[PDB]
RNA sequence: GCAUUUGCCAAAGAUGUUUUCAUUAAUCAAGAACGAAAGUUAGGGGAUCAAAGACGAUCAGAUACCGUCGUAGUCUUAACUAUAAACUAUACCGACUCGGGAUCGGCUGGAAUAAAUGUCCAGUCGGCACCGUAUGAGAAAUCAAAGUCUUUGGGUUCUGGGGGAAG
RNA sequence: AUAGCGUAUAUUAAAGUUGUUGCAGUUAAAAAGCUCGUAGUUGAACUUCUGUUCAGGUUCAUUUCGAUUCGUCGUGUGAAACU
């Protein structure tokens, strides 16, 4: 059911904003794209892939798409299938012709 | 030989002044490998002015042990906590023959375990992080530290072992609520330190959305990263 | 209790690595050559050096030499003698199909395409 | 036996979000059950939710976005004047930023917020952060 | 049936005998399988492993630097198509049977490195590999069989990692497609140089 | 603390279970516990088995000298120290049948 | 706590149910039923082993570890005794969450022989148990629960509060 | 510490060392040997859901409007929910 998935990463992900609609937290952190668990700042475990995309002909494109895969899901022999479904998600895994 | 000789890709970019962000480093998860890849960011031209003058502190230095044919061989064993008053904390502990050894080495250990410690509100998000974003907690073999957020003005209300390490993230005001055995002072440090450390761990919904899609500073640097190595 | 030190060892090994080519199955000629080729301070370890590194020279006279590294000389030499195809011993003009296989394969929908299946009784 | 299954599915599902499961089917479920679910919807903790008519007593599954920290009931469910309150926040919460505490009242169910605004609340009933 | 790529890539992956797997079915790798064998054998669905093959190229792809991916292997029989691969690929590997722990933990090593993509030939074989793998935020892919710690590794070419004949195939045939996104090759043309090449060799 | 997971035996389901005499000490043990090797004993030594070949008698089935049968079963306490089983490392001694 | 055969007597689980009944239920002070040994009362029975005892030997000492004998018991009927490292030293009911085969009982599909109260393949309820593993627990040994507890609250019973004197 | 400061005793906190919140109970003290069972404690799920429209504020949002200043009001939308 798509629908609670595309609502979360709907809008932009901001940290504690102030009154002054000022943003504080030092700095952003990735977050796991299966999962949305927060990737650490010392987060052995835890791998951002890159991917490529093609062109229409077989060529590549000065362009990748990335996925945060966090630490637990990786562990447990997950990003297999779990990215193979993120890709499914930004179209993409099945790769036709 | 006061030269910096990097020996990782992170400890390249960084003596190459590039990515001249700490936080950045924290963003992407790259394992800090090497001790200077610190030591870059704060700049020992003491200024004595700014809190983000890095605070190198001893705690503990003990005497540890084994027993043998006749001989009772003693070493020590330090902990040192590093920090910045301003939101970065590290705890280090190292073990040593001669004493002075361990407390360098401690120094060390203690850079290479840096982490972020977020700060946040109580209320009326006025102007300043004075505590943090909510309660956690630190776990050490037997200790349990409670971190909790607080009124301003009611800072830091924790053991003087604690206390210690809370100042040294930047940390203003919070209540400490701790549970069994704390003569561990190792283990105590420890908790606190693990305890500010999950503090970004904590997934809060002032978080939630999704992530600026950025590219890992390697794969942006690459063409660098074979120059000064060529 | 004749065994060889470390350090006498890895000189016959390096001796070895380096100049194969010229070493001999003789042990006194080695030496000569052990002793003009480096500095060996102990005129008796230099000896022991060659008589070990002799021995390493008949024991590649049968080429399973763990350790051991000769590049150039035979290792590459090897390359060179094994990379002659003429049709790759695979065919993709036909292809075989078993029970198995087939029944994968039509599942896939690739059930059949410009490879035969055969039967057996 | 059974008992609260509010606390039946509550806990469930925890475990659901803590093990990082993508859904979860919770068994034994009732009015209650499904109000505190989209209350918890309502606010955006968990995703779409489908209910099964399991001609006894319903079945529901439940997308997990993966906010859910914890979300438990309370016991026996104790009294709670409007002037007990802040004991709770401050006891239950983990800050006073995610305000949780789902209530009961004669004004149904509200969240641990809005029965200060509807001005009654009354008796415990869960908490979600 | 996809064009005639498609076509012979399955005619070549069939010819190997890829989607022969042993008789031990690791859960994880259940989508994977396809029909189970009478005989006992497990059989692999091959448009899964073609389907990976070409993500397998896609992010091989996505690295700037061509010697930032690391191909490893333990077996004698990828210690043939390995080196090829590495060796037209552009990238690096090791003979070293041994994959002496700490190459990628310690900067001290002799043999230390820091790749940005990490590719084993065996879950098993190079476990050690992948053990470590985990502790710089490092990806992988592998050739993974029937019976395989799934555990640690990002994308998978479920495939018969047994007989050089499939892993060879397996590898050239990431290679002359990681050669078409580069640009070293062109979608159609065909590639030169015999899987053979890859074959584990045993002279006398 | 706990140093064996069935402390010796094999008592899983029930209660109680029978005991029995030790071949060596004549001590009553568990039968789940104590060690058992139940082994075909051979009448005659090696080289003297040929001799009491040629000098036998009764016809030849081929099947020579009948084989002793002996069900062994010693308690822990002597069977020890009588060398069967001895004291194993750590790890090994979640070992069974080497 | 229970292992020779066979025959009766009332009982039990699990599985199988498109059968009824429809809260009847969880746990429990009081209050009861059981509870190897050893031991006790009054009769049986008395082969073996054997507390006490009688002897040999061993020892500096041996009424102890070996050896020769032997009474009570050990067996039984009818009474009485209730404790035991009565141990998984881990209260019962309930829900969840890792992988994996092998088991015992029942069921459902299928295949070969054959047409077997058999065998195998595949499911699956319910029952001992094991293997691997945990960014889950712990003081650790270790624990698939000793887990889902500072992110501290499903229901209920019993128990502890430095040690020795002391059960 | 300072016109104050020691000491003795009871008592509060430290005592999550008497614990409803908030303990422990394999091995550290601690599950009863085991079952039955009235008091007590604890108990599955269903019964107007829901929609449309109007209105009063409330908030929040604002590629926005009018006022004031050292920080508020009015107006419009959308939205939610209240009523
Ligand atoms: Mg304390
Ligand atoms: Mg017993
Ligand atoms: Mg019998
Ligand atoms: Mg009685
Ligand atoms: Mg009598
Ligand atoms: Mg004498
Ligand atoms: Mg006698
Ligand atoms: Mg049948
Ligand atoms: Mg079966
Ligand atoms: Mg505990
Ligand atoms: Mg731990
Ligand atoms: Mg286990
Ligand atoms: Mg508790
Ligand atoms: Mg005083
Ligand atoms: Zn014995």
């Amino acid at each position: 059911m798509n629908s609670g998935r595309a609502n979360q990463r709907s809008k932009p992900m901001t940290g504690l904003i102030n009154d002054k609609k000022e943003k504080i937290d030092a700095y952003l952190p990735r977050k796991c794209d299966w999962s949305n668990k927060l990737i650490f700042s010392n987060d052995q475990s835890s791998v951002q892939i890159a991917i490529a995309e093609v062109g229409e002909n077989g060529q590549a494109t000065g362009s990748k798409t990335n996925v945060v895969l966090c630490g637990s899901v990786r562990s447990k022999g997950e990003a297999h299938i779990a990215l193979e479904n993120i890709l499914r998600e930004r179209g993409l895994y099945p790769i036709q012709e | 030989k006061n030269d910096w000789q990097p020996q990782t890709k992170l400890g390249r970019l960084v003596k190459y002044g590039k990515i001249s962000s700490l936080d950045e480093i924290f963003k992407y998860s790259i394992p800090i490998k090497e001790p200077e890849i610190i030591d870059h960011f704060y700049p020992k031209n003491k200024d004595v002015q700014a809190e983000h003058k890095l605070m190198e502190e001893v705690l503990q230095i003990t005497p540890v042990q084994k027993q043998t044919q006749a001989g009772q061989r003693t070493r020590f064993k330090g902990f040192v906590v590093v920090g910045d008053s301003n939101g970065h904390i590290g705890l280090g502990w190292k073990v040593a023959k001669e004493v002075q050894g361990a407390i360098k080495g401690a120094i060390t250990h203690a850079k290479l375990n840096m982490v972020p410690v977020r700060k946040g509100y109580w209320g009326n998000k006025i102007a300043n992080a004075h505590t943090i974003p909510q309660k956690i907690t630190g776990k050490s073999g037997s200790v349990r530290i409670r971190l909790v957020p607080a009124p301003r003005g009611t800072g830091i209300v924790a053991a003087p072992i604690p206390k210690k390490v809370l100042q040294f993230a930047g940390v203003q005001d919070i209540y400490t609520s701790s549970q069994g055995c704390t003569r561990t002072r190792g283990n105590f440090l420890k908790a606190t330190y693990y305890a500010l450390a999950n503090t970004y761990r904590y997934l809060t919904p002032d978080f939630w959305g999704k992530p600026e899609d950025n590219e890992l500073p390697f794969e942006t640097f690459s063409e660098f990263l074979h120059t000064k190595a060529q | 209790g004749r065994v060889r030190t470390k350090t006498v060892k890895r000189a016959a090994k390096s001796l070895i690595e380096h100049y194969y080519s010229k070493l001999t199955n003789d042990f006194h000629f080695n030496k000569k050559i052990l002793s003009e080729v480096a500095q060996v301070p102990s005129k008796r370890l230099r000896n022991k050096i060659a008589g070990f590194a002799t021995h390493l020279m008949k024991r590649i006279q049968k080429g399973p030499v763990r350790g051991i590294s000769l590049k150039v000389q035979e290792e590459e030499r090897e390359r060179r003698l094994d990379y002659v195809p003429e049709k790759s011993i695979i065919d993709i003009e036909k292809v075989t199909i078993d029970n198995e296989t087939k029944e994968m394969l039509k599942k896939l929908g690739y059930q059949n395409i410009p490879g035969l299946v055969s039967a057996s009784a | 036996v059974k008992v609260n299954i509010l606390a039946e599915c509550l806990k469930d599902l925890v475990n659901a979000e803590k093990m990082g499961k993508k859904q979860v089917l919770l068994r034994p479920v009732s009015k209650v059950v499904l109000k505190f679910l989209r209350i918890m919807q309502k606010n955006g903790y968990i995703g779409e939710f489908e209910v099964i008519d399991d001609h006894r007593s319903k079945k529901v599954v439940v997308e997990l976005i993966g906010r859910i920290n914890k979300c438990g009931v309370i016991s026996p469910r104790y009294d709670v004047p409007l002037a007990d309150f802040e004991k709770w926040t401050n006891n239950i919460l983990p800050s006073r930023q995610f305000g949780n505490v789902v209530l009961t009242t004669t004004y149904g169910i509200l969240t641990h917020e809005e029965c200060r605004k509807r001005h009654t609340g009354g008796k415990i009933l869960g908490f979600f952060y | 049936m996809a064009t005639q790529r498609k076509q012979d890539d399955i005619k070549r992956l069939l010819a190997s005998n890829c989607h022969q797997a042993t008789i031990n079915l690791n859960n994880q790798m259940k989508r994977y399988i396809s029909h189970k064998g009478v005989n006992g054998i497990h059989y692999i669905n091959i448009e899964e492993t073609w389907q990976k093959i070409k993500l397998a190229a896609r992010v091989i792809a996505a690295v700037q630097h061509p010697e930032d991916v690391m191909v490893v292997c333990s077996r004698i029989y990828g210690q043939r198509a390995a080196i090829k691969f590495a060796g037209y690929t552009h990238c690096k590997s090791t003979s070293s049977s041994r994959w002496t722990p700490g190459t990628l933990t310690n900067y001290q090593t002799l043999k230390y490195e820091e790749p940005r993509v990490l590719i084993v030939t065996d879950p098993r074989s190079d476990f050690q590999a992948i053990k470590e793998a985990s502790y710089v935020n490092i990806p992988v892919i592998a050739l993974c069989d029937s019976d395989s710690p799934l555990a640690y590794v990002d994308v998978v070419i479920p495939c018969n990692n047994r007989s050089t004949e499939s892993i060879s195939m397996i590898y050239w045939m990431i290679a002359r497609e990681v050669k078409i996104l580069r640009g070293e090759l062109s979608k159609d043309e065909e590639w030169e140089v015999m899987v053979d090449l890859f074959y584990h060799k045993t002279l006398p | 603390p706990v140093k064996r997971r069935n402390a010796g035996r094999s008592q899983k389901n029930r209660g109680h279970t029978r005991t029995v005499p030790c071949t060596n000490c004549g001590r009553q043990v568990a039968k789940d516990k104590a060690v058992k090797r139940y082994t075909v004993r051979d009448m005659v030594d090696p080289s003297s088995k040929r001799d009491i070949q040629q000098k036998l008698a009764f016809e030849n089935e081929k099947q020579g000298i009948p084989k002793l049968y002996v069900k062994l079963q010693y308690c822990i306490s002597c069977a020890i120290h009588s060398r069967v089983v001895r004291v194993r490392c750590a790890e090994d001694r979640r070992i069974r049948r080497p």
